[PDB]
């Protein structure tokens, strides 16, 4: 399906991000942005 | 406006970017497709403070 | 309407995703994405 | 060289100052018993930023 | 003497531990050094 | 003995900061950092 993480460095970034809101902010906030995203991702053609 | 015209970065370095005042329309990314690195932002903003001291 | 307690910062995550897919395509957001909710359910989103 | 002539942050800011080349002894510390913090640190390159955009 | 693999790195410490006694006192140096110790060995010093 | 941590974000820092040693550079560096700091603190009268 997916190749190889072209670059984990990148996707570490993402990951550590969202670790972040959920602890600073926490779940129903990392909730909101998840789904701003995915609806964000939605226009540009990505499920 | 093509691709360059825009910036490439992570959530992460958005909100390091956000949170030391720095536009990263002024940065040069040197990351995998002109990605701004946190590298970037750190010479940008070395950079900066060498210019302020110097003013 | 749910409330948006920092946009600024959502601006920020939503600026991102575009960025991705306007610099490495399709694939590579749907590959983050599909990563992202993965550490988001480790969390407790979903 | 009293007290007040020596930086006193803890080992988390002095490895961002490091990072971002801030010389701590220009940053006036608001923490307690004068400690440079984050913000402390974020303010002044703020301001770098913006001498030096303004150069 | 043991390899020193970042003096840089090591003077910011032993600058931040003078700080906190200078600053703060011996009392408040010890229950640091206490805290420190006991999340290294969390990690696996000692 | 100790008083209620009188600056628990100061605490928090040093903690963070040895986690980060050990994640990044591991056990034996975080230990040679531990081991600088207890002998630089005895020279402050802190045991």
């Amino acid at each position: 399906r997916f190749p190889n993480d072209v670059d984990p460095i990148e996707t570490r970034d993402w990951l550590q991000a969202i670790e972040s809101v959920i602890r600073e902010e926490g779940v129903e906030r990392a909730q909101y942005l998840i789904d701003q995203l995915l609806a964000e991702a939605r226009k540009g053609g990505v499920n | 406006a093509e691709n360059d015209a825009y910036v490439h970065a992570t959530p992460l370095i958005r909100r390091l970017a956000r949170e030391f005042g720095v536009n990263l329309a002024k940065v040069k990314g040197t990351g995998r497709k002109g990605r701004i690195l946190r590298e970037d932002v750190q010479a940008y903003v070395k950079e900066a403070i060498k210019r302020a001291e110097a003013a």
